[PDB]
């Protein structure tokens, strides 16, 4: 069977500013097949209330969701997303990365 | 809107 | 300019843990306004854009209906393919089918399509023409034939090239605000050093509407395109887009690369420098 790798990006939906609300955003796409686990964590540990988008595919029939949380960044909170799929030998961890 | 013809099972 | 209506259908077989998963989800060009999933508690077509809340009863008892009915043919799609392939009971396995139009800029007809795929790979799909197949295996020639005799062409053709161009019409008007807009990219690059001596230069495109955009890192006027990284563009959340582009670039030489913008709201295009 194909089978192809998620790519996966972590970042805020506006400009991060210390203090301000804020959605924190894990876009997973060009997957497949479809059964896949993602989680935003703060500082390694779930969030839960996240939502997510419904299942859609681009024309190379590879999946895409998004996962999403409001959330307001400070100084020391660490965030990242957990993805988990067929194609990954363990779950890959990706860290926001705030100054790119 | 749905399509309401011309979807066919394989 | 132009617009699109699309379809999109995903059924998965789960053997032993219940029926095949089914989600239906409709786009006017990059904007999602309806779902269906096989799982959720209502049943129902659901809205997912403000302003297709407007339609009445009729409209979401008869898009209901019509879901339900791709569901379950889906549904037995994935027993055939089973059939036609001799595969074992105990995998799990995808079907995707997707249809559409696309109309240009007056808001005419420009092409239908309907393309499905089993496991991921292209197995039959409509031509341009709308009146013949492209089977892209043996057992997809199998479907091809019983198409062929029960005139699943003609009544594809009928939809795609009448019912689909008036409802994306009607849609791009009752939602005329969200659909008929252009949100121009906002622009700006960044460096960061990733040693002594390399930087990394990224191309920034923020804030965008439709998703459709072209970025390019150029070194003295030629295309770097083997030595970009270049990610998908991705949702804000907010009806907008992301995407950007970057290379590692020799410390001191930043000023002989430029980031090239091209997007449908950009008067025109953009050539972003570090002078």
């Amino acid at each position: 069977m194909i089978q192809r790798t998620p790519k996966i990006q972590v970042y805020s939906r506006h400009p991060a500013e210390n203090g301000k609300s804020n959605f924190l955003n894990c876009y997973v796409s060009g997957f497949h097949p479809s059964d896949i686990e993602v989680d935003l964590l703060k500082n390694g540990e779930r969030i839960e209330k996240v939502e997510h988008s419904d299942l859609s595919f681009s024309k190379d029939w590879s999946f895409y969701l998004l996962y999403y949380t409001e959330f307001t960044p400070t100084e020391k909170d660490e965030y990242a997303c957990r993805v988990n799929h067929v194609t990954l030998s363990q779950p890959k961890i990706v860290k926001w990365d705030r100054d790119m | 809107e749905l399509a309401g013809i011309g979807i066919a099972t394989v | 300019g132009s617009h699109s209506m699309r379809y999109f259908f995903t059924s998965v077989s789960r053997p032993g843990r219940g029926e095949p998963r089914f989600i239906a989800v409709g786009y006017v060009d990059d904007t999602q306004f309806v779902r269906f999933d096989s799982d959720a508690a209502s049943q129902r077509m659901e809205p997912r854009a403000p302003w297709i809340e407007q339609e009445g009863p009729e409209y979401w008892d008869g898009e209901t209906r019509k879901v339900k009915a791709h569901s379950q043919t889906h549904r037995v799609d994935l027993g055939t393919l089973r059939g036609y392939y001799n595969q074992s009971e105990a995998g799990s396995h995808t079907v995707q089918r997707m249809y559409g139009c696309d109309v240009g800029s007056d808001w005419r007809f420009l092409r239908g399509y309907h393309q499905y795929a089993y496991d991921g790979k292209d197995y039959i799909a409509l031509k341009e023409d709308l009146r013949s197949w492209t089977a892209a295996d043996m057992a997809a020639q199998t479907t091809k034939h019983k198409w062929e005799a029960a005139h699943v062409a003609e009544q594809l053709r009928a939809y795609l090239e009448g019912t689909c161009v008036e409802w994306l019409r009607r849609y791009l008007e009752n939602g005329k605000e969200t659909l008929q807009r252009t949100d121009a990219p906002k622009t700006h690059m960044t460096h960061h050093a990733v040693s002594d001596h390399e930087a990394t230069l990224r191309c920034w495109a923020l804030s965008f509407y439709p998703a459709e955009i072209t970025l390019t890192w150029q070194r003295d006027g030629e295309d770097q395109t083997q030595d970009t990284e270049l990610v998908e563009t991705r949702p804000a959340g907010d009806g907008t887009f992301q995407k950007w582009a970057a290379v590692v670039v020799p410390s001191g030489q930043e000023q002989r690369y430029t980031c090239h913008v091209q997007h449908e709201g950009l008067p025109k295009p953009l050539t972003l420098r570090w002078e």
